[PDB]
């Protein structure tokens, strides 16, 4: 599965701000897997943020992001989005684009692709 | 030329140094065989410039300098009548060693015996 | 499998050498006869009949 | 020589020690015969794709489906090959690849797989549980979807039973789910199987079109429908049209025949082979190996020695012996004191001299060597038969000895060899 | 019935110069009995080229003018349940259609009048009763070299050796322009391979395809046997016979000798 | 394993005996020459040249 | 040897379900070989599952089947079962009841005798 | 070290480390008591054809 993942977005936000990131697949795939997001804070582990089925029907939202973060996919540019709201002091984390090469979100561990770092800081 | 094959051959011991040694003795002996037959004369006798031996014509057996090779018409007939691949043997270790005495040297030894017999009788075979 | 092939290959080589040895001995007998003939018939005159 | 002689002090005489075998430099994998074919554009680049209810079966054969062409065909697709990774499948050539092609939806991607169920899996196209081959699934929104509403394209919503492995069915009978017969008129208990695809620009990604191409091979008694270099006079490992072996690919001069490829000779060796890509004849000669022997004038006299690679035209591979090319090592003699090409290989470490002496260490082809000072060194004179002498033959000249000499000469002859007797049971069995 | 020396073919694509090679493939034995099997559009009954058993390949030799002999059909039972091999030759096409045609038909004569002005490829033999498994084809330049025979002193002895090794079907063709005495002269012409063809199926039964329509100069016969009469097609048979093929410098088979025909040959 | 070892062991013994047979044949040829030389050169005077 | 095998069972198992198979043996054999199953995963190569010794002295298990497979031979009707606990959802294969006609299994690749394929899908 | 022979005394000098004596052959001519550090000379049985 030569799944080419491209990462974009980032910056500095306010407590309660917003953002929008884009990641996509290309080249060729072993199969249509699961598109999801992860955060690997500096020194922390890659943590399940939100997974979405490729067809924007099966969505997942973590407890910490319930009612704060949002995930959506574009229907004409092959891009899938990400939102973040109401950040606290410990939410400073490094974000890598995630990818599940499996048809069902069995666990948060099984992965086959990853992204690059992205520093997120909250300030006014 | 397979190392895994080669290692198993070492397990047979000197079963192949015998062949190299035994076949060497054959090659050495053949050089001795030619030398024993032909190198019976210490010196190299030359036929005089004139070749009138009391009416006995010897041009047939006596070496002819006209040909590029110093072989008589009889010897040249024998060489052409004997037709001597080789490189395929040189493909799988079957090298053929050339003889120590070249075909020219042997033909030179014969001319010495031929000149010795004609110009010296049988005396040259038992002394000067 | 190699051992069967090695022994078959080695046996052919031993046959050739043992065939050459007896062949070489036959030549040496011929060479000795020729060497004798050169010493007697050429270097001298032979009273031996035929 | 000391090792082969198994002695600490060797005597004067040429000794055979080992074998010089020139190693091949490069490897040539020339089996192309140029030749290339199979379009893929018929099954991939076609602007109009057959629907799922009318999936095509176009087995590509008698040409090569170079997968590198199709490996990058669109932005994204699912190269869901089965039984073998697509990259490893590249060189994996297959007998009869039945290349099948059709189109599916987005949310129906999970429904398009072996053993799947639904109105498009059990009812349009069934893959065997033992399916061997590949599935190529890319999106064609800009081609198979119309912004004005693409109802021209249809996906079947009803059918009776699952298809057999690789089987086809395009039945469009008005299906009856009750007791009232259709009687040829659509109505109660009368349903058309083909449901028009919902393909709108505003429709979701789950309703977005996705083409699906199933290239599948059956490993049967057929040619695998589905890699070269160059070379010169240097010795290499040839692989001409799958002809394994190593040799010197020298230029040839024989004339082949329009159908002959693998030239041969009296022996089993492939003497020649026609070059596939250039349709030219190439001559194959074995790598120039040969035994190596050492000329030595006897440890006692001196440790200086000269070697002779028997049966090699050394004015080439043993005179251009590069860093540690010569088998007996000491690459300082890559050029050596003097290299003298001979009819019996060539001498390294011995200098040829015009003057001819009596043979001391025989070499071959009338060449001998000896440790004669000129300053002791190894020379390679041409063997001299003897001192040329002329007898003054004349018509009336006779030479008569006046004296004589009672010369006593010794002759040594073996008579008996050592008597021996063996015993197998003692010898063979301990 | 007297294949004096015909039927030799290059057993492999191997060059050999001035050597004496001994092979063990299937060959037509020297001085064998080639069946005269001559053939005679006057109706569909009274068949003229009966089927033959394809046992270990056959040696086919014909002397038609330009279109009397067109192609061959192979297989086991020439029906729906078996693969049917169409090796028909067109004017410029030799498509090897191996489709399991449900039956081998016969040349459907449009009328009894046959070959006045029709040269087009339409309403032909149509022995390919359209079927399913229409597998790969070798449509190329016509391997049946329909050479424009001329100048007299000729009869195109297009000797074909059709053999099936490991499923692969090989055609060994060598069209003969040189004059023949009665039907087969005492000469030598090894058959160069023409088509390497996989078609991995049983070829147990064979019959020629008189795709003729034209009632075109065909003599009459009614028996089955082995003689050298003027043939629509001669049919030898290949046997596991050892041959000693000689090769000229240019790798052309100058001559060969069978190793079982005669004690001297042995 | 024993039979594999006996085949080589017996074959090595066979080669030596065969090699001895050839070698002794050469000696007998040399021994006969010495016997001829003793009968002619020693027991009498030989007119045979060289 | 000429050995006839009598395998039966199967059904429609579920994620976390289990099977209880059977494989009876009948026929003269050169030796008392081991019964068992060579299951190829759907579209994959035939893979050893779990082998029992004919004397019921040796048991075998594999990682793909550990914790959720077990083989046992009936002492009454001589029908060796394949009874497991919590078989996973991926075992949608056809199971051949193969027969190694050897007293000891040095390697499982040479399978003298074989059996019939048991096709069981795993879905609710 | 298994074998048979006449375990007579050894007049040789097994350098400390050396334990298996050996002539120029496969035969282990000498040996050293692995429990008395004595060197013994090993000669085969006095066999012989009759
Ligand atoms: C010795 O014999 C040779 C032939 O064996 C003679 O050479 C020939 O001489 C005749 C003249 O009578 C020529 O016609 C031939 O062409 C010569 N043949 C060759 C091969 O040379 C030679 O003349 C004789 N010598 C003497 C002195 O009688
Ligand atoms: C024949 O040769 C012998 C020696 O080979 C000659 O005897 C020698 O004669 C000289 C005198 O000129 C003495 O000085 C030597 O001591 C003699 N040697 C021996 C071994 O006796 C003999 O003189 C020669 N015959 C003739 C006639 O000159
Ligand atoms: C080894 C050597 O010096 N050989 C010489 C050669 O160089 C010279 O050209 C020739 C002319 O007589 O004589 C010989
Ligand atoms: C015995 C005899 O005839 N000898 C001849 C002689 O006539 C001639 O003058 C001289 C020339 O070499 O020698 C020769
Ligand atoms: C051995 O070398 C010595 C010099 O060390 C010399 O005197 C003797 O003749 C040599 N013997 C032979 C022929 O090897
Ligand atoms: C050996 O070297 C090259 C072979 O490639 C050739 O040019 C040369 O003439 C050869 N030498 C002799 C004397 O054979
Ligand atoms: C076959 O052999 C002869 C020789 O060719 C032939 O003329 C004759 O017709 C045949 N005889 C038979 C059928 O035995
Ligand atoms: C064979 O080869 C020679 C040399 O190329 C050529 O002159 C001759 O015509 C050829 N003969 C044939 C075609 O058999």
């Amino acid at each position: 599965s030569a799944v080419q993942l491209q990462a974009s977005g980032g910056g500095f936000v306010q407590p309660g701000g917003s953002l929008r990131l884009s990641c996509a697949a290309s080249g060729w795939a072993e199969t249509f897997g699961h598109m999801g997001w992860f955060r690997q804070a500096p020194g922390k582990e890659r943590e399940f943020v939100s997974a979405i089925d490729w067809w924007d029907t099966v969505h997942y939202y973590a407890d910490s992001v319930k009612g704060r973060f949002t995930i959506s996919r574009d229907n004409s540019k092959n891009t899938v989005y990400l939102q973040m709201n109401s950040l606290r002091a410990e939410d400073t984390a490094t974000y890598y684009c995630a990818y599940w090469d499996m048809d069902y979100l069995q666990n948060s561990i099984p992965v086959d692709y990853w992204g690059q770092g992205t520093q997120v800081t909250v300030s006014s | 030329d397979s190392t895994e094959c080669s290692n198993l051959l070492l397990q047979y011991g000197s079963f192949c140094t015998q062949l190299k040694r035994a076949l060497t003795g054959i090659a050495v002996e053949q050089d001795k065989n030619t030398q024993e037959v032909f190198a019976q004369v210490k010196q190299i006798y030359k036929t005089p410039p004139i070749k009138y031996f009391g009416g006995f014509n010897f041009s047939q057996i006596l070496p002819d300098p006209s040909k590029p090779s110093k072989r008589s018409p009889i010897e040249d007939l024998l060489f052409n009548k004997v037709t001597l691949l080789i490189c395929a043997q040189k493909f799988n270790g079957l090298t053929v060693l050339p003889p120590l005495l070249t075909d020219e040297m042997i033909a030179q030894y014969t001319s010495a015996l031929l000149a010795g017999t004609i110009t010296s009788g049988w005396t040259f075979g038992a002394g000067p | 499998q190699i051992d069967r092939l090695i022994t078959g290959r080695l046996q052919s080589l031993q046959t050739y050498v043992t065939q050459q040895l007896i062949r070489a001995a036959e030549i040496r007998a011929s060479a000795n006869l020729a060497a004798t003939k050169m010493s007697e018939c050429v270097l001298g005159q032979s009273k031996r009949v035929d | 020589t000391k090792c082969t002689l198994k002695s600490f002090t060797v005597e004067k005489g040429i000794y055979q020690t080992s074998n010089f075998r020139v190693q091949p430099t490069e490897s040539i994998v020339r089996f192309p015969n140029i030749t290339n074919l199979c379009p893929f554009d018929e099954v991939f680049n076609a602007t109009r794709f057959a629907s799922v209810y009318a999936w095509n079966r176009k087995r590509i054969s008698n040409c090569v489906a170079d997968y590198s062409v199709l490996y990058n065909f669109a932005p994204f697709f699912a190269f869901k090959c089965y039984g073998v990774s697509p990259t490893k499948l590249n060189d994996l050539c297959f007998t009869n690849v039945y290349a099948d092609s059709f189109v599916i939806r987005g949310n129906e991607v999970s429904q398009i797989a072996p053993g799947q169920t639904g109105n498009i899996a059990d009812y349009n196209y069934k893959l065997p549980d033992d399916f061997t081959g590949c599935v190529i699934a890319w999106n064609s929104n800009k081609l198979d979807s119309k912004v004005g509403g693409n109802y021209n394209y249809r996906y079947r919503l009803f059918r009776k039973s699952n298809l057999k492995p690789f089987e086809r069915d395009i039945s469009t009978e008005i299906y009856q789910a009750g007791n009232k017969p259709c009687n040829g008129v659509a109505g109660v208990n009368c349903y058309f199987p083909l449901q028009s695809y919902g393909f709108r620009p505003t429709y979701g990604v789950g309703h977005q079109p996705y083409r699906v191409v199933v290239l599948s091979f059956e490993l049967l008694h057929a040619p695998a429908t589905v890699s070269t270099n160059l070379v010169k006079n240097k010795c290499v490992n040839f692989n001409f049209n799958g002809l394994t072996g190593t040799g010197v690919l020298t230029e040839s001069n024989k004339k082949f025949l329009p159908f002959q490829q693998f030239g041969r000779d009296i022996a089993d060796t492939t003497d020649a082979v026609r070059d596939p890509q250039t349709l030219e004849i190439l001559d194959i000669t074995p790598c120039s190996f040969g035994g190596v022997s050492v000329i030595t004038p006897g440890t006692n006299t001196s440790n200086q020695v000269a070697v002779l690679y028997q049966g090699v035209n050394c004015t080439e591979v043993p005179v251009a012996i590069h860093a540690d090319q010569l088998t007996p090592t000491w690459r300082v003699y890559s050029t050596g004191s003097n290299v003298f090409q001979t009819r019996a290989g060539c001498l390294i470490g011995a200098e040829y001299v015009n003057s001819s002496y009596e043979c001391d260490i025989p070499i071959g082809a009338g060449i001998c060597a000896s440790y004669q000072t000129q300053s002791q060194s190894i020379i390679a004179y041409t063997m001299s038969l003897g001192a040329e002498n002329s007898v003054a033959y004349s018509n009336n000249s006779i030479a008569i000895p006046t004296n004589f000499t009672i010369s006593v000469t010794t002759e040594i002859l073996p008579v008996s060899m050592t008597k021996t007797s063996v015993d197998c049971t003692m010898y063979i069995c301990g | 019935t007297n294949s004096f020396t015909r039927g030799v073919y290059y057993p492999d694509k191997v060059f050999r110069s001035s050597v004496l090679h001994s092979t063990q493939d299937l060959f037509l034995p020297f001085f064998s009995n080639v069946t005269w099997f001559h053939a005679i559009t006057n109706g569909t009954k009274r068949f003229d080229n009966p089927v033959l058993p394809f046992n270990d390949g056959v040696y086919f030799a014909s002397t038609e003018k330009s279109n009397i002999i067109r192609g061959w059909i192979f297989g086991t039972t020439l029906d729906s349940k078996t693969q049917s091999l169409l090796i028909v030759n067109n004017a410029t096409n030799v498509v090897i259609k191996v489709c399991e045609f449900q039956f081998c038909n016969d040349p459907f004569l449009d009328v009894y009048y046959h070959k006045n002005n029709k040269s087009w490829m339409e309403s032909e033999f149509r022995v390919y009763s359209s079927a399913n498994n229409c597998t790969f084809e070798y449509v190329s330049q016509p391997f049946l070299m329909d050479l424009e025979g001329k100048q007299g002193n000729f009869k195109n002895l297009r000797e074909f050796v059709f053999k099936n090794i490991d499923g692969y079907f090989k055609i060994y063709s060598k069209h003969t322009p040189i004059n023949l005495g009665r039907d087969l002269p005492q000469g030598f012409s090894a058959l160069e391979p023409l088509v390497d063809l996989p078609i991995g199926i049983n070829i147990t039964r064979f019959q020629t395809l008189l795709a003729l329509h034209r009632s075109y100069l065909t003599p009459g016969d009614s028996s089955s046997g082995w003689t050298a009469g003027a043939a629509a097609y001669y049919v030898g048979y290949l046997q596991p016979r050892t041959f000693l093929l000689k090769y000229n410098e240019n790798g052309t088979i100058t001559d060969a000798v069978d190793c079982a025909l005669d004690p001297l040959s042995e």
